[PDB]
């Protein structure tokens, strides 16, 4: 592919290293968003390794649930990742603007959520930095995992890296401790919490209060939660990893079945 | 903007490929890419023939 494959439409984003832009593939009419990086800045910055690692995972992702790459290409200047587009956008501006979920919109997620994290577990990918900025929307407002930064291919070692968000942070990071995949059945009951509540579990004024909270499991709930969604993320937000309940769980649970209204979208044929 | 790409046309054509998906697989993921070890490489024109 080269840039005159697409006829470029508007700006989607400004990235750190180039802007996103609705695009139209030319042969097939094909609507996708192409990412534009800019290659000295890449390597001003010392990211090349960081980006090969994050498109070689992206790359080979294939989930309803997953932002698709397509391909990529280069010419003298700039690096171009072919993306779905995401029609509705950013999850964390939705999230903004209605200040909570409900527990449909909530448990439909988490469903869709588990299933794109357990498709990357069962390849012993780690997501590492499940969050809902790192979540675009679909045509049907369906998940999308979009940003694989902090990803790893991890077939055998625990991994050290402190890694995340603050206030996603798993105890065994913060704690120095070696981690693996349950890192992200963690970030899942963060995440739950903030789709519910609208802020997440151990937020504080400061990073080491909100450390505390965390290797504390310091939860608590509001009374506005009903008990199935509490008992699910009491059940994710587990100080023990293999204490915590693992995504087919998720996918199991009943607040999930009852209130999930998940809808797969069309594939060919 | 061109008019493909805004409000309308844009939106009828956003629900048109939901419903009809194409063989990504295929149409994308049988055609060549360039190495990972390349991208910060040199970029070759498409076309040299004398
Ligand atoms: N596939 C997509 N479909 C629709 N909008 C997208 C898509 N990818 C990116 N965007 C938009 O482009 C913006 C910037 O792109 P993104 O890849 O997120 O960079 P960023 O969020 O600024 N983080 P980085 O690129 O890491 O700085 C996003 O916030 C979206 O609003």
């Amino acid at each position: 592919f080269t840039i005159d494959d697409f006829d470029i439409g508007r700006p989607l984003g400004k990235g750190k290293f180039g802007n996103v832009y609705l695009a139209r593939e030319k042969q097939n009419k094909f609507i996708m968003a192409l990412k534009v990086l800019f290659k000295s800045q890449l390597e001003k910055e010392g990211v090349e390794h960081q980006l090969r690692r994050e498109i070689e995972i992206q790359s080979h992702l294939r989930h309803p649930n997953i932002l698709r790459m397509y391909n990529y290409f280069h010419d003298r200047k700039r690096i171009y990742l072919m993306l779905e587009f995401a029609p509705r956008g950013e999850l964390y501006k939705e999230l903004q603007k209605h200040g909570r979920f409900d527990e449909q919109r909530s448990a439909t997620f988490m469903e869709e959520l588990a299933d794109a994290l357990h498709y990357c577990h069962e390849r012993k990918v780690i997501h590492r930095d499940i969050k809902p900025e790192n979540l675009l929307m679909g045509y049907k407002g369906e998940l999308k995992i979009a940003d694989f930064g902090w990803s790893v291919h991890a077939p055998s070692l625990r991994r050290r890296t402190m890694c995340g968000t603050l206030d996603y942070l798993p105890p065994e990071m913060i704690e120095g401790k070696t981690h693996d995949e349950k890192v992200d059945l963690w970030c899942a009951g963060v995440l739950c919490y903030e789709f519910l509540v609208g802020m997440p579990p151990f937020d504080s004024p400061s990073h080491t209060e909100t450390h505390r909270r965390i290797v504390n499991v310091d939860l608590k709930f509001p009374p506005f939660l009903s008990d199935g969604s509490k008992d699910l993320i009491s059940k994710l937000l587990r100080y023990h990893p293999p204490q915590r309940l693992p995504l087919k769980g998720v996918m199991e649970h009943p607040w999930v079945k009852a209130n999930s209204r998940r809808v797969l979208p069309p594939v060919y044929q | 903007i061109p008019a493909w790409a805004s409000g309308n046309l844009l939106t009828q054509a956003i629900r048109q490929q939901y419903y009809k998906p194409i063989d990504v697989d295929r149409m994308y993921g049988t055609i060549d890419s360039p190495k990972l070890e390349e991208l910060f490489n040199k970029s070759k024109p498409r076309y040299f023939k004398r």
